[PDB]
């Protein structure tokens, strides 16, 4: 029993302790990045059919990626797969919805990326780990390697009719008899509450458009301290450049014995509030 | 028939390997498998090693997925709503019962509120311990099940969720008891803290105390005021209402108890407001 | 569609983010505070460079300078990282309130879309 | 090469100085927007005022240093 010889392998990092207590209500699914994760047999297929003699690797990160859209994709065109797993669509039928997905709001996060100024790299959270960053789009994955994987991925789906290639709990389905099966786990039971009177349904309608307001103000505010520590981001970027090259500037210069030109060399005070 | 036996065969929850005792509703799937991984901060469940070094790699959660209503230098606990987060509850309670026989994981999470007790390290907050508790009890349960994970017995880990579920009713100004039919290892850690407060409250108060004045201080129902009582053989019954006094066998286990310098829960550090649902 | 559904389930969706806003904030603001402390260890020594070239110019080397210059590097990267954390946050804070705001405005779209909702 | 050197020496200080006026508009901005907003369900006060309420502000330690 005891201790496992691995567990410094797989966890690795700090947890940073705060001096007031943690505030946090992210779900699971806000901190686990893409929500597939390859198994054995995936990464052999992508060390051996995919990554042998290629000029351009294909990652593992960048993988998962694929295989997350196509599973939100035939989640989307086909839910009752299981009906006839052999009719699965194939890539180019599946493609045009894998172009417009969606995946972990790429979308409000490319916006926000704008909004910023940034523009330079990703705008990163708490929720994102940094191994994350070297990850091509998925557009471009898809031109390059979507085929591939998915012929691969298709199988995959095939071989477990149509259901998750990872274990899934078993719930209970609306339409079978059932049998005190102790697998079955987890069934969910509505509220049902009778509507409210119109007019009261009119004054929520109300307070919906004012608690939409105070929310796009919170968001002015919160895009403007995002705006403020990119600057602030630039600035020390700029620091660090400017150190590096008056360093440079006067090693040259007392090379060559050049006098004068030292205003850029010193910082001057100006007038700031 | 299935579910009187243990499901699954080996568990590496974190750093630990732990031997579950009963059955889950896991992954059928998973009950062929030699090894199953619990991810330490998520309890996500794994019977793929490759699967598992993926999801640690992306996985930036290092504590429960709630707020810490409580700290001190030895534990952290925090508030989870099973309504907000679904898949954290259930993988929660997915492990539980493979150490509770008679948890039931019939119905979702969504009327349970969890409060999860840590203890803190480089890598962040580790899950040694929790109990359930429902947002609205009609029996007024301050406890649903409660638990304390395997590898960490013989830290007096349970003795500190006992406390802390009485801290929560006496800033509830609520009277409270654990649910419905207790365990026998339950039944034996709640009549340890019922028989350990009940004489310390009497020894250090001195005077002659009332049993409802004893339910106010501690939150304690008459129920299991007057049992611990019983047990304690310091209760009589005097013109129609029940009396506890003081004797030798009191005076000398409060001493004994003192010596032992336990870890205890400062209620002054539980930043605690009762949830209100509509 | 029902707005006294949206509205209570909004109200539920958004009931710990002021926690989370002064939290995050308070984190940035406790990060700025040692950010700080840290531009005036190297603004100091890069001070005394900047005293020496008004007096002697570039050309004369400072008697310390390959000794402040490795000492200044190493403040200014340090502050490099603290900064990183606090854009980290401020983008974490701005992030929840969008996701928020885009779920509500779906909402009442869905809501105009009948006519329970007047646009 | 000496003379790239100066060159784009000036190109990055002229980026620095542009970095701190927008900084300043931004903390300007900041401030002024705590006021418009803040001055029922708030982003300070639950969703269900005060100069210490400008959490937004406080956050930089420059606002802090002018205030006291």
């Amino acid at each position: 029993s005891m201790t496992w010889n691995e567990y410094d392998k797989f966890y690795t990092g700090s947890f940073q302790e705060t001096t007031s207590y943690i505030k946090f209500s992210a779900t699971v699914e806000d901190c686990c990045g893409t929500n597939y994760n390859m198994d054995e047999r995936d990464e052999t297929f992508l060390n051996e059919q995919v990554n042998k003699g290629s000029s351009d690797i294909l990652t593992e990160d960048e993988f998962e990626i694929l295989c997350s859209s196509f599973e939100h994709a035939i989640h989307e065109r086909q839910p009752f797969l299981s009906m006839d797993p052999e009719s699965i669509l194939s890539f180019e039928e599946l493609k045009p919805t894998l172009i417009k997905s969606d995946m972990a709001d790429f979308n409000l996060r490319n916006q926000l990326n704008h909004e910023i100024n940034s523009h330079k790299t990703h705008f990163i959270t708490q929720f994102d780990p940094v191994s994350q960053m070297n990850t091509r789009p998925l557009i471009q994955l898809i031109e390059k390697f979507g085929s591939k994987i998915y012929d691969y991925w298709r199988e995959r789906k095939i071989e477990v009719n149509g259901y998750e290639i990872f274990p899934q709990l078993k719930f209970e389905r609306p339409g079978e008899k059932e049998e005190i099966d102790p697998y079955v786990c987890f069934r969910r039971r509505e509220v049902r509450h009778p509507r409210k009177t119109r007019r009261i349904d009119i004054l929520n309608s109300q307070r919906l458009r004012a608690l939409h307001q105070e929310l796009k103000n919170a968001k002015d505010l919160a895009l403007l301290v995002a705006k403020r520590e990119n600057v602030s981001l630039n600035w020390i970027n700029d620091e660090l450049k400017i150190f590096d090259q008056r360093v440079k500037i006067k090693n040259l210069k007392r090379s060559l014995n050049i006098s004068g030109e030292d205003d850029d060399l010193i910082n001057h005070k100006r007038k700031r509030p | 028939e299935v579910a009187r036996v243990r499901n699954l065969n080996r568990i590496i929850m974190g750093k630990y390997e732990i031997e579950p005792w009963y059955f889950s509703p896991y992954p059928i799937e998973l009950t062929d498998e030699d090894f199953i991984y619990i991810d330490d901060f998520t309890l996500q469940y794994f019977g793929s090693k490759k699967q598992y070094e993926r999801y640690r790699k992306k996985c930036t959660l290092r504590h429960p997925p709630g707020n810490e209503i409580y700290r001190d230098d030895y534990v952290s606990f925090f508030e989870i709503d099973g309504r907000k987060q679904r898949t954290w509850c259930r993988n929660l309670c997915l492990l539980s019962k493979l150490f509770l026989d008679h948890k039931t994981l019939y119905y979702d999470v969504d009327p349970f509120l969890f409060y999860c007790m840590t203890r803190r390290d480089e890598l962040g907050h580790h899950l040694v311990g929790y109990f359930s508790k429902e947002k609205e009890s009609a029996d007024g349960y301050n406890v649903a099940c409660i638990l304390t994970l395997p590898q960490y017995q013989r830290m007096g880990y349970g003795k500190l969720l006992i406390e802390f579920s009485y801290e929560l009713s006496k800033k509830e100004n609520k009277v409270g008891s654990p649910q419905k039919p207790l365990s026998d290892l339950g039944l034996l850690s709640y009549r340890a803290y019922w028989s350990d407060t009940l004489i310390t409250l009497l020894v250090e108060h001195q005077k002659e105390i009332t049993i409802d004045e004893i339910s106010s201080m501690t939150s304690m129902t008459t129920t299991d005021i007057l049992h611990t009582a019983k047990t304690l053989n310091i209760l009589r019954y005097y013109k129609g209402q029940h009396i506890i006094f003081l004797n030798e066998d009191i005076l000398d286990r409060y001493n004994r108890l003192k010596a032992k310098k336990r870890r205890t829960i400062d209620p002054n550090r539980l930043i605690w407001k009762p949830p209100v649902f509509t | 569609m029902d707005p006294s559904l949206v509205l209570e389930q909004t109200i539920q969706d958004v009931s710990n983010l002021p926690s989370e806003f002064r939290y995050l904030l308070e984190e940035i603001g406790s990060n700025d505070l040692k950010l700080i402390e840290e531009k005036k260890k190297y603004e100091q020594k890069e001070s005394q460079i900047h005293k020496f070239i008004r007096q002697q110019g570039s050309i004369p080397k400072h008697p310390q300078e390959d000794g402040l210059d490795k000492e200044i590097k190493e403040s200014l990267l340090k502050c490099q990282s603290l900064q990183r954390e606090k854009c980290v946050l401020a983008n974490t804070a701005l992030f929840l309130i969008a996701r928020h705001l885009n779920k509500l405005e779906k909402n009442i779209a869905l809501l105009e879309e009948d006519g329970v909702l007047a646009p | 090469s000496y003379e790239a050197l100066k060159a784009e020496l000036k190109k990055s200080l002229q980026d620095r100085r542009e970095q701190e006026d927008t900084f300043d508009n931004l903390q300007q901005e900041i401030y002024d927007k705590e006021t418009e907003y803040f001055s029922s369900g708030n982003i300070i006060k639950g969703f269900d005022f005060n100069n210490n309420d400008r959490i937004f502000s406080l956050s930089s330690a420059t606002y802090v240093k002018q205030q006291h």
